[PDB]
């Protein structure tokens, strides 16, 4: 029965990355221009001083 | 009389005789007889033994299938119309 | 969300056992020069007494 | 010989963190899920409706 | 399925892979031990590595790549790298002779005893796989090994595998550097030898590739690993479609059948827009319009043509990442209503648009930007014959004064290829201002 | 029941055979004194040892091969080896005189006095069998006392039994290595005398043996206890069916009625094809496809043929281990899918597949893979003839400038039955031609 619990998983997978698409729609709403941008920007420039 | 099988030559006599004799070397190599000391007697001739060989040649290379790409600047068939 | 941040935690602690094994190798290799050199300098040690 | 002696220290420490670390790495790793998998579905949930 | 097989020739051919399966593992998470985590994906090799690797019951995901050279140097020391318990031994074909740059030793004397066994490799590959849509040929043109050794074994390659598709890659030679004087030999006699037989060759000249770095990544010292990650993100970029989806998803086959408008001529130019430093996407704003601008901007473009002096036939775009219709059909009108962008009249359209949603990652210890939008502009215009007609004006007068041949006849070839070749090439300019020409 | 016995002449025959119950031993877990531990096991003799071995109510597993040898060094050392114990001191039969490479000399001089005593074994062994299906005859064709002493003896069991098989095992000389120059003499008046009572007869050679060690195996400097290990492996697998059962059991009858096509030629082709480094199956993995694919890869055969130089008549597949139907019958309709592969077209089918469940198992102290699924590649094809093609090119020079010849003529012959051999030889090739003919 294992079987039919990891297709139902998968499936709780799916519904989430529809969770995040959502999350993805609104990001776009933010991606007209987005912040952790930044903060990704800080270790880059963290390691050009090393 | 039994008259000999003609020795197939299931290549053989072709190859794998002249193959042996073809990967060899020999003659050559642990040293000669003799070292022939070179009598001072002379020397190549005002720059000769070259290796120049100039060819003349035009071989064609494989086929290039691929047919010309344009019709240079032609005409299909169109605008056949019919009121 | 539950099953989300559970996933999450998973993979970090992943990528901190790949950084502990990372550094057992080396650790390995340094100590096995340590006593190559020592043993080479009992030798010398000797070979000053002569 | 010192420092070679803090050597293996350091190592004994990495290897009790190995051991200890793939413990709970094989607990939470093995238990949660597969018992979450029990998890009921939205319309039983909403009763047969 | 959807998978292929990569091959790398010359031995500029195969760091440049290295990187880019280094970068491929990156992606999925791979360990360089070889295996995943105690997260269930391994099983019958059915997974985002089936189109990529071959993770087998072992648990290893193997890539599906055979690396060959003829020295030893590169591979040996590749073979005690980091992944090389990844890589199976023997896909790292070696050799102990080189071709010193010269093709046609490359072509005849050592390449006859070596094709067998990396056939055999392919052919033992190409059971396993089920798809195999196609190649991936990593090269040079000036190839000191890539020349000669990739002629013989892709006309090897076509003669009994006809029917799929065969992607070619390769550094064009530098307009105005040139490490190799025999360089212009091999490669046109590469370009001659290609042309009825590769199905899509794709060029990038690193000149250029520096000229950006220290214009918009700052960068006035990189290195190979930064070229290489570049190319790598671009060969990324193209096969994003093959791991992911997106609101469309689009095929080598959907690529060949768009882009090549007649036989022969199938050299489009990529190019990546995104491309800038961390920093200076800190505190400014990427979208849709500017990358677009960006992209057909012609100082972003790796090779040394301009766009004005030319006009265009086809052009590809690919955006991977997030992005919506509404922008993506707007921007194009108006840049399908630039008066400086000048198609050809014959196509109404030239316009082959690729959406993946999955955001482009950074690699660690990088140096590339944080993108969100990404495209890899694919397009051919009539722009590129200069550098034929760069590359013809200097064989003219090094083949009428007949410099090096004794290199070649030496060794056993003669003039005629070489003449063969150059009117082949002229047919090849003489091709594109007739096309260019309506 | 199902039994069977075995003979080992030549010198070099028996170190070989002792490996195979040095084999044998183990997957039956036959402790080297010769009891099992004190499960109960023991009876009449009547268990998996019954077709090998005698476990008589004295608890004893009696191997039932009788080891002929005509110098007492080989054989003395074996008698003060690990199961001297286990073995019949005088079914171990020593020898007192050699052979010197004669044929004659073994076939004439001494092999007289000799073959009353080891026929005495033969039907003391003969008496208290039961089914007895057939001989299992090791030697070989280089037989120093292998080509002397067999063709006698074999001669002589085949006119007192004739209702029940004999199976052939001999090494093929190495094409073009010669540790001996009369070794085309004996060879040739072997095979003659062979032809017309030789059952089946199963070819090997040392060459491409060693060929797969450093291919595959990747050892360099193997040894005999390898290159035993391969062949004792090779029996070990053929007679896995007496041992245990399958999807199918199959008996020597079946391979002899479906692998021989007419009389005569009674001389197919064995291989193996799960030959791998132990760590290359480790992060590797095996199935039915690739070891199918591997198994007809023709560099693979221990024989010094190209496939493609000739034709193929039968092929017989035994699959030790786990395989279903499914995937082998699959495969093989792809084999004859295949266009390369050529069969004969007087067989539309050739294919005698063989199905045993147990996983063949490692030896300690051994350098075999790890096999889950093997098969047993037993074939013959018309690209057989260049052996013996090499044979009679080197044999009608010596002839002819009749070297060693006084030797042969001194010790009672004359050249006669040297010339027989030649027509009888002139036959064979005439009869693969016209096999090879359509
Ligand atoms: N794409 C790429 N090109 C490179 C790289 N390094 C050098 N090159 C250029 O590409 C050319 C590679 O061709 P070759 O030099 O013949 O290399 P090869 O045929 O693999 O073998 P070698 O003769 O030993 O160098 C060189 O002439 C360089 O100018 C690199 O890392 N990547
Ligand atoms: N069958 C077998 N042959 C071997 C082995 N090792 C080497 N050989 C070769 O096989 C040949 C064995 O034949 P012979 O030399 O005639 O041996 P013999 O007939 O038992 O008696 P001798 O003449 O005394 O050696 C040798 O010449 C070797 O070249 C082995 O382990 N088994």
């Amino acid at each position: 029965m294992s079987k039919d619990l990891q297709q139902e998983a998968n499936l709780a997978k799916k519904r989430y990355i529809d969770l995040c698409r959502q999350g993805r729609i609104f990001d776009a709403r933010n991606r007209i221009i987005g912040g952790d941008t930044q903060a990704w920007d800080f270790q880059v420039r963290d390691q050009k001083i090393k | 009389e039994p008259p000999q099988h003609p020795r197939y030559t299931s290549l053989f006599r072709a190859t794998i005789k002249n193959d042996m004799k073809k990967f060899k070397t020999a003659m050559k190599t642990m040293g000669p007889a003799k070292v022939e000391i070179p009598s001072p007697k002379d020397f190549l001739k005002k720059h000769s033994k070259e290796k120049t060989l100039p060819p003349k040649k035009k071989f064609n290379r494989c086929s290039p299938k691929k047919p010309a790409v344009p019709l240079r600047t032609d005409h299909p068939v169109m605008g056949i119309q019919s009121g | 969300a539950v099953n989300s941040a559970f996933s999450s935690r998973c993979q970090e602690l992943d990528d901190s056992l790949q950084k502990l094994q990372y550094h057992l190798r080396k650790t390995l290799t340094e100590i096995t020069d340590q006593e190559h050199q020592i043993a080479a300098l009992k030798q010398a040690i000797k070979d000053k007494e002569a | 010989e010192q420092a070679l002696r803090n050597l293996e220290d350091s190592r004994m420490s990495l290897e009790k963190d190995i051991a200890v670390k793939t413990n709970s790495l094989f607990i939470d790793r093995q238990k949660c899920m597969t018992h979450r998998n029990r998890y009921p579905s939205v319309l039983q949930l909403a009763g047969y409706q | 399925m959807r998978e292929c097989i990569s091959i790398h020739v010359g031995q500029a051919g195969v760091q440049i892979g290295n990187a880019c399966w280094e970068l491929y593992c990156l992606e999925h998470g791979i360990q360089p031990d070889g295996q995943m985590p105690s997260d269930k994906t391994i099983g019958g090799g059915d997974d985002s590595f089936n189109t990529f690797f071959s993770e087998t019951g072992a648990g290893k995901h193997v890539p599906r790549a055979v690396f060959v050279d003829l020295e030893p140097t590169v591979v040996d020391e590749v073979r005690t790298g980091t992944y090389r318990q990844l890589f199976h031994p023997e896909q790292l074909i070696t050799g102990k002779e080189d071709a010193a740059n010269n093709y046609a030793r490359g072509h005849y004397t050592i390449g006859k005893e070596i094709v067998d066994l990396v056939l055999d490799r392919i052919r033992k590959l190409a059971d396993l796989c089920t798809g195999l849509q196609g190649f991936l040929i990593f090269h040079s043109f000036g190839g000191g090994t890539g020349s000669g050794f990739a002629s013989l074994l892709m006309e090897r390659l076509s003669v009994d595998y006809g029917k799929k598709s065969k992607l070619e890659f390769a550094i064009y030679p530098a307009p105005q550097v040139s490490t190799a004087v025999v360089e212009p030999y091999n490669s046109i006699l590469t370009t001659h030898t290609t042309l009825e037989h590769s199905d899509c060759a794709f060029m990038v000249d690193n000149e250029a590739i520096y000229d950006i770095c220290r214009r918009n990544l700052d960068i006035e010292r990189p290195t190979y690993t930064n070229l290489n990650r570049l190319i790598g993100q671009i060969v990324s970029s193209i096969t994003a479609s093959l791991r992911f989806d997106g609101a469309l998803n689009v095929d080598l086959t959907e690529f060949q059948t768009n882009l090549v408008p007649y036989p022969r001529i199938h050299f489009p130019l990529a190019t990546y827009a995104p491309v800038i430093s961390a920093e200076k996407a800190y505190h400014e704003q990427l979208s849709v319009a500017e990358i677009t601008n960006a992209c057909f901007e012609p100082a972003n473009q790796m090779v040394k043509c301009d766009p004005r002096h030319g006009k265009y036939m086809a052009c590809c775009m690919l955006y991977r990442g997030d992005v919506v219709p509404k922008d993506v059909n707007a921007a194009i009108a108006t840049i399908k209503t630039k008066r400086t962008i000048q198609f050809v009249d014959w196509c109404p359209t030239g316009f082959k648009v690729g959406i993946n949603y999955q955001p482009p990652t950074v690699v660690p210890g990088g140096d590339l930007a944080k993108v969100q939008r990404a495209v890899c502009m694919l397009s051919n215009t009539t722009a590129i014959a200069e550098a034929w007609a760069r590359l013809d004006h200097k064989f003219d007068l090094m083949y009428a004064k007949r410099a090096f041949v004794h290199w070649y006849v030496g060794e056993g070839m003669e003039e005629g290829e070489f003449s063969e070749a150059r009117e082949d090439l002229a047919a090849l300019e003489k091709d594109y201002e007739e096309v260019g020409v309506d």
